[PDB]
RNA sequence: GCUGCGGUUAAAAAGCUCGUAGUUGGAUCUAGG
RNA sequence: AUGUCUUCAUUAAUCAAGAACGAAAGUCAGAGGUUCGAAGGCGAUUAGAUACCGCCCUAGUUCUGACCGUAAACGAUGCCAUCUCGCGAUUCGGAGGGUGCCCUGCCGAGGAGCAUCCGGAAACGAAAGUCUUUCGGUUCCGGGGGUAGUAUGGUUGCAAAG
RNA sequence: UUUUUUUUUU
């Protein structure tokens, strides 16, 4: 997207999508999400994907302090990609349980008060979409065929319930703020302080 | 979705819709010339014919009235007509 | 719902007087014995004669004996 | 105040259901309405299997079973607790407990 | 509103939805203002200090139609082809 | 006062400084002091106390609502309702309570728009359970032809003449001031032609001072 | 039975412009309904539309600006005089400042404000605002 | 099984009323 | 009855928290550190926090314990985390012989892809 | 209560259908330049 | 219902008066009379027990030909037309494929359910929504609770009663 | 198995 050809869907990064199965959608299909479907199993859009990815990035590049972006998860398989997001990008991050009352409860010492807030899927994380309308902080997700879109701001199809997709998918969300704020550039990759940040370093790994 | 083009319909949507609820209403039958086998002559048939059309000659049936589209007799094909 | 045509002016009419007399204040008004069952025939004081003094128990939970007059 | 939106019935595009009489008290009850129990059990109990076997003159034989359709009126039903009463939400629920 | 003699004595003059025109009232609480930050095409980084404002009333969000609301009016502006 | 909130913290600062923009950006208001701040003009009034009662296994457990409307008579007006064990905690929280819920009233003109406004743009109507409150535009020194109760709401927003036409089970004060409430913040909602020009966004609070927020 | 098409069409619009689409499809479309939707255009509360030919009444497609708080259609066509033209239009509009009646008169279908203008009374067709 | 046999009382009744009138 | 009320367990977890290193498994050595690591107004419920830190002891040597933070165990939590292999799963040079579906019909094709890797099953 | 009421549970939809009077009835004929 | 490039061309919607059908019980006549069973009679229970429980049963329950025209005759929601949401199931017919079954985010017509805008006093309702922003057409009905569906008059019926 | 009642006002 961007108009550009320098920010093009590119060879590599659409081969790492069918490697970690981050195309094939549930079988339920969403009729708000019938655009990125390309015609078992719904296989999604690739390009719909790359699209809405930047389109999700240039909205937290806006948050001027990467700490008023908060993300938000509760999948045992976002643990992992969750802190590192949030390390790299100097965001705030939520495991597991999200406590009522944490965008609304301003005596709540654990009260927060986002700019913009990322969830890693709108059913499991309900609670943070529901919250987050009660104080007008618009909401960007990763969303699967069937998943609903209430609420939903951006919605960057992929492949959440994957295992490996999902770590991948965030991992290409912090490379694309890197990429968009001066740390990393296109052609030097996704490095900081002369450390390669490899996809697996998101992915899921079994105890 | 609140932008949806019902001026110039989709395609397939215009296939997979209702004749009459379509933009504007268009039969999904159609004239068909029949080729049986043996007498060679090219019948005119509707396809959704409830008749029982005989070869004017050679006196062999070639549709079968159905709750639906008629049904060729075995051996005769048909062209659909323009 | 009520006919809206703009040919209806009778039966809207009709129907509204049909429907007056099921109105406790229209039907007592109207209803042409009120002067036989009025014990005044429609005035607003009369003129009588005592026939005896007696005391009728007040209503609960009140307790008393209030002093009426026949007439 | 409606407790129930099929009205306690599953009769939908009907007028009139025939009745079946109550397995304990003989009631009528419509049969859509009654509570249905198909009851699958061996024909001797669980503590008697083995005498009847050692006891069996055959070398193999397969034990039969009874087979009971059961109809119970909502009285009789909830008085032998075949059924029960539920909370306002679990009311709504319509998937057969665990057995 | 203009109004008296030419002079404007409202209050303040209410956002209204980039999609749907609806006004977005002062308690209306699930209304959201997103912002995406201008790029140049060829060195990919965000220009300072610029940036796209998309408003999206409540009622839209809530029909979940701010997806596709936002996905367009991004297209007209070229953010996405 | 130690502000809690973002909104607070630049409120205290004097980074916001009218309710105006809050109303434009819809943030929500978690502290009474932003308000105390930024209307300085504010006059409250408790409308009703009403006691309301719970059974109890030793009797009834009392309890006492207090309803208090607030305004400015210049087209700010709030309402609120506080149930408590005392009367002067429940006039105390239905203060607060109304602070918070203040709100933008939009006013016009019946016929000639000339002067200030005085009346209501239009025909608004709200509802509170089964009372609804009509407010209709009315000519100049017709005054405020209503009952006592939206009375005070609409001189507190500073309405000068209206028509009004209440229903339903108007007793209940609290449903009718709440019917009137929403009667007078339908004026800010109602999309009239006279605001169908279209503006331009401009940076939230927290877009803009966020230096000091941050800092 | 179908016995007012301008109504059905009015009801359409009200409801596509509650649910925020964009455009909305009329169904037996008139000459009627194309000129109710002809003065809307043109006090802009609606955008441009499309007539449909089928060889039948057809159809209309109508762009929705988001403008439009209602429209209404009046029945019976009640015959207004010039002189209670002002009781019907304090009764229906909202406000003096805008909305509009639409009348039908012998000179043609227009507002309330040309049709005092000209001095002229009619059967009233309905109102938007 | 209150105002039904209300009904029957006043069917009674107005079975001795019958029969008294004729 | 032998329920630990919510002041000996928070008591206990506090001073697990702060003083991990002191606490053994042994119960008269928990009760002679807590004797001077805290002041607690009442011998019983002095020996009652011990035998209870005694027990959470018992379980830390298992594994981790919810409510209780303890450092090495977060350092090998930190590294297990930080655990990057050698090279990508995902690296081109592993991605050789992708079995895709019919799938690739348009959709590797019309985005303007020509995937060596990818075979058609 | 025409403007302007209400009829699932507060009073109130006839058991259901046919049917005369009454009431109400799709689109369409000179638009443009 | 579906299919239809068949035919007619406004012939339609709702309907005072008027008319057909209308559970069960009930009435008349003739047959049948197993089961069950009002009334009735006994045995229990009880302070009593003209009841619940048990036993024996009459009308009835069944068939044919006539009457009655009422039910919580209920979805306690009149009929016709139209608009507004998602999902996956189900009955019938059709279209297109694979091997009666499977698939087509297939098309209509039903009967529902759970994601439900708006509405509602609420319970709740995809209608009970699109109504103070009231106004598509039309029929019937209500106007605080009783007296009372009573009295009287009229009419229908063998009666009961409507 | 049986298990009926509880003056008026406050």
């Amino acid at each position: 997207s961007g108009g550009a050809a320098h920010s093009a869907l590119t060879e590599e990064d659409v081969m790492k999508l069918l490697a970690t199965q981050a195309h094939l959608g549930s079988t339920n299909l969403n009729f708000q999400m019938q655009q990125y479907v390309y015609k078992g199993p719904n296989i999604i859009n690739v390009k719909k994907t790359w699209e809405k990815l930047l389109l999700a990035a240039r909205a937290i590049a806006a948050v001027e302090n990467p700490a008023d972006v908060v993300v938000v998860s509760a999948r045992p398989y976002a643990q992992r990609a969750l802190l590192k997001f949030a390390a790299h990008t100097g965001a705030t991050a939520i495991f597991g349980r999200f406590s009522p009352g944490c965008l609304t409860n301003q005596i709540q010492k654990t009260f927060k008060e986002p700019r913009l807030l990322v969830i890693s899927d709108p059913r499991i994380d309900h609670q943070a979409v529901t919250e987050a309308s009660y104080v007008g902080v618009p909401v960007i997700s990763f969303v699967n065929t069937e998943s609903p879109l209430k609420l939903i701001d951006i919605g960057v199809p992929c492949n959440n319930k994957g295992e490996r997709s999902i770590g991948l998918m965030w991992w290409m969300l912090a490379r694309e703020i890197l990429i968009l704020r001066g740390k990393i550039s296109r052609q030097t990759g996704f490095v900081l302080e002369g450390k390669e940040i490899m996809p697996d370093l998101y992915f899921y790994r079994d105890p | 979705p609140l932008a949806v083009d019902l001026l110039h319909p989709e395609p397939q949507r215009e296939i997979r819709c209702h004749k009459l609820k379509r933009l504007v209403q268009h039969p999904n039958s159609y004239f068909m010339d029949v080729k049986c086998s043996g007498c060679f002559k090219i019948s005119t048939v509707f396809s959704h014919a409830t008749t029982v059309v005989v070869c004017v000659g050679c006196n062999t049936v070639l549709c079968q009235p159905t709750r639906g589209k008629a049904k060729l007799t075995e051996g005769c094909s048909f062209r659909k007509k323009q | 719902g009520k006919p809206k045509g703009l040919c209806t002016a009778r039966k809207l009419k009709t129907h509204r007087q049909e429907q007056r007399w099921n109105d406790k204040r229209y039907k007592k008004a109207h209803i042409g014995t009120r002067w036989k069952s009025n014990p005044f025939g429609g005035a607003s004081h009369a003129k009588g004669i005592v026939l005896e003094k007696i005391g009728v128990e007040a209503k609960q939970p009140n307790s008393a004996i209030r002093k009426c007059v026949r007439v | 105040t409606f407790k129930r939106r099929n009205h306690g019935r599953n009769k939908k595009n009907r007028g009139h259901v025939a009745f079946i009489r109550c397995t304990n008290c003989g009631r009528c009850c419509p049969k859509d309405k009654a509570i249905k129990k198909f009851v699958v059990r061996n024909i001797v109990e669980a503590a008697a299997v083995r005498d009847i076997g050692d006891a069996s003159a055959y070398t193999q034989y397969a034990l039969p079973k009874l087979y009971h359709k059961l109809h119970y009126c909502i009285a009789c039903a909830i008085h032998s607790k075949v059924v029960r009463n539920r909370s306002r939400e679990a009311r709504r629920d319509r998937n057969p407990p665990p057995r | 509103m203009q109004n008296d003699a030419g002079q404007t004595v409202e209050l303040y003059v209410p956002r209204k939805c980039s999609s749907s025109n609806r006004i977005i009232g002062p308690k209306d609480h699930a209304s959201v203002q997103i912002d995406f930050v201008d790029v140049d095409p060829e060195t990919g980084r965000m220009i300072p200090g610029k940036s796209t404002r998309y408003a999206i009333c409540g009622a839209i969000r809530r029909m979940g139609e701010s997806d596709d609301a936002i996905l367009r009016l991004a297209q007209k502006d070229g953010l996405v082809p | 006062w130690t502000p809690v909130t973002k909104l607070g913290r630049l409120v205290k600062e004097k980074k916001i400084t009218t309710l105006e923009e809050i109303y434009l950006n819809s943030l929500p208001i978690k502290e009474f002091e932003i308000i105390d701040a930024l209307c300085s003009n504010l006059k409250d009034e408790v409308l009703k106390i009403s006691p309301v009662q719970k059974q109890t296994t030793a009797g009834q457990r009392t309890r006492f609502k207090a309803f208090v409307a607030i305004g400015d008579h210049a087209g700010h007006v709030g309402l609120g309702v506080k149930c408590s064990k005392e009367v002067a905690t429940a006039i105390r929280g239905a203060i607060v309570a109304a602070k918070l819920a203040v709100v933008p009233v939009r006013r016009g003109y019946w016929g000639n728009k000339i002067g200030l406004p005085h009346t209501v743009p239009c025909k608004v109507t709200g509802k509170c359970a089964s009372v609804m409150v009509r407010l209709i535009p009315a000519p100049r020194g017709t005054g405020i032809v209503s009952a006592p109760v939206p009375k005070k709401l609409l001189h507190m927003a500073g309405i000068e003449d209206c028509y009004t036409a209440a229903k339903g089970s108007t007793a209940t004060l609290g449903n009718f001031a709440k019917a009137t409430y929403a009667a007078l913040q339908r004026t800010y909602s109602y999309l009239t032609p006279d605001l169908w020009k279209e503006e331009a966004l401009e940076k939230s609070p927290y877009q803009r001072h966020h230096e000091y927020l941050a800092r | 039975v179908r016995m007012n098409v301008l109504a059905d069409a009015l009801n359409a619009i009200n409801n596509a412009e509650k649910r925020g689409k964009r455009q909305v499809l009329i169904r037996p479309a008139s000459k009627v309904i194309v000129r109710f939707l002809t003065v809307m255009m043109k006090h802009g509360y609606i955008g441009e539309f499309e007539i449909v030919d089928d060889h039948r009444a057809g159809k209309i497609v109508v762009n929705l600006t988001g403008r439009l708080n209602k429209a209404s259609v009046i029945s019976p066509r009640l015959n207004i005089r010039l002189n209670d033209l002002e009781k019907y239009t304090n009764t229906l509009l909202p406000s003096r400042q805008f909305g509009y009646l639409i009348l039908t008169t012998s000179a043609g279908i227009m507002d309330h404000e040309e049709a005092r203008r000209k001095h002229l009374g009619g059967k009233i067709l309905g109102f938007f605002f | 099984m209150r105002e039904k046999w209300r009904k029957k009382r006043m069917r009674r009744l107005k079975r001795k009323r019958r029969a008294a009138k004729k | 009855s032998r329920v630990r009320t919510k002041t000996v367990k928070k008591a206990s977890r506090v001073l697990i928290e702060k003083y991990y290193t002191r606490m053994t498994n042994d119960f008269h050595n928990n009760k002679r550190v807590c004797d001077e690591v805290a002041i607690i107004g009442s011998k019983p419920l002095r020996n009652k926090i011990a035998g209870y830190i005694t027990h959470l002891m018992r379980r830390i040597e298992r594994g981790p314990v919810r409510g209780i933070s303890i450092k090495l165990q977060e350092e090998e939590r930190e590294r297990r985390d930080n655990y990057m292999p050698e090279i990508s799963t995902v690296d081109p040079s592993q991605l050789t012989s992708i079995k895709v579906d019919t799938d690739t019909s348009d959709m590797l094709k019309a985005a303007g892809f020509n995937l060596p890797n990818v075979t058609v099953e």
